[PDB]
């Protein structure tokens, strides 16, 4: 999965 | 609210204790109680609220993905029928996840967003609104799926418009918003080109502004810039 | 019970799904429902029950230790008074932990232990009874603290007596029971010499019996033997 | 902490 903050 | 009898300051203190103890459900309940006191949140308090719910929903999302994967494999050819249990349990986790998202969105709508006038608070809350609609979109399949997606898009877009007018390109909230809206484009809106364009433009505009920053601000901004680069590497 | 309407087999299936999803609270609730159907548990089902509650209480114990450490530092000299919040929140976690222990002990007493006739089931449940009294002892400070400790000791001792008569020295349940009773001696009963003696004798008697085992049984037994050696290295 | 199973 791609990075989120 | 079960937190109605506890002092606001005690709720914030206990949220910090819960974080140290990795008790994120408690942390979220304490922060919900603090929001419901009706006063605006400081920057640190907004961080506590977001950290608590991000961890709670993150665990639910991970569990939902595991169960959805099992459910999909059970529906392939040659798979032995094993009854309704996998769907039922995936639905149970999904319903709990939706409940947490609805709770966060309810706090934002009553009444965090409408009282948030400074860019740092308003962009932060609108980013959260986009994030929690995005989590609803990840599990949505019904008549309202397009409206859930558009709700995420609309909140992210208002946050982007404010952030571009009112924040420097290295502001960590602006960067994190762009990171997440880019992921929305890639994983929700079937728009990988828009995701890639947004991540690249955000990275390049932040890079050109790093020279204005102190050492500590530089560390914060470059950390999020690296996440943008990580996604770009994943996608290209 | 909220699980009263679900089939026993569906509860077991969902417990396994919950384990895969790392949803240990759900796993424990499903297994509690399965126990409450009133039928005896198979070896795999006993494992699911123990894994679920071990993970739930393990997380509570870790959180309790974090909070107890903060509370103790707040009570040192020169520490700024910060109110009742740390004690209150430690007490909240402690009460939840005690509730989980009481729930497990209740399942064992009504009626798992009394129907367990084979050594493998009876020793397993008595080990669990000792473990959950041990967790109660870790947080106990009141009039009944000595009785809680003796309840753990008594359950462990009955399990040891059965295991020595009815199981080979390499049996993984016998080994895990000895490992945990040794830790009871060291960390609860203030008896480090007994802890060390038990771990060493258990290790040496298992070592002498490994020659009787298949490759797969050897792997299971040596894994627990290494934990005994790890504790001995920690303690000597 | 010491090992238990
Ligand atoms: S709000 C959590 C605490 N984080 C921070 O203060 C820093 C600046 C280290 O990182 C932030 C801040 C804000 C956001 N955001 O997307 O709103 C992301 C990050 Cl990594
Ligand atoms: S019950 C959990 C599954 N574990 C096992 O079957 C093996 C044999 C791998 O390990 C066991 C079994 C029983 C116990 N015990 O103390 O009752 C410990 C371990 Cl590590
Ligand atoms: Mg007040
Ligand atoms: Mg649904
Ligand atoms: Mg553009
Ligand atoms: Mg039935
Ligand atoms: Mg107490
Ligand atoms: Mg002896």
């Amino acid at each position: 999965f791609p990075a989120t903050v | 609210g079960a937190m109605g009898s506890m002092e606001r300051a005690s709720l914030i203190q206990k949220a910090k204790l819960a974080e140290q103890a990795e008790r994120y459900e408690d942390m979220a309940a304490f922060m919900k109680g603090a929001v419901e006191k009706g006063e605006e949140l400081s920057n640190e308090e907004r961080c506590l609220l977001s950290v608590a719910y991000k961890n709670v929903v993150g665990g639910q999302r991970a569990a939902w993905r595991v169960l959805s994967s099992i459910e999909q494999k059970s529906n392939e050819e040659g798979s032995e029928e094993k009854g309704p249990e996998v769907r039922e349990y995936r639905e149970k986790v999904e319903t709990e996840l939706q409940g947490v998202c609805d709770t966060v969105l309810g706090l934002l709508d009553s009444h965090l967003i409408k009282e948030a006038g400074d860019a740092e608070s308003r962009v932060f809350y609108l980013k959260m609104k986009g994030d929690y609609y995005r989590y609803l979109a990840e599990v949505a399949t019904g008549d309202d799926k397009k409206r859930i997606i558009d709700s995420a898009r609309s909140a992210y877009q208002e946050a982007m418009d404010i952030s571009k007018k009112e924040m420097p390109p290295t502001n960590p909230i602006r960067l994190g918003l762009a990171l997440n809206f880019s992921v929305f484009h890639y994983e929700i809106a079937n728009s990988p080109e828009e995701a890639i364009s947004l991540a690249k433009t955000t990275f390049d505009e932040a890079m050109a502004d790093l020279h204005t920053l102190s050492e500590d601000s530089y560390k914060d901004s470059t950390l999020i810039m690296q996440l943008l680069r990580d996604n770009l590497t994943l996608w290209t």
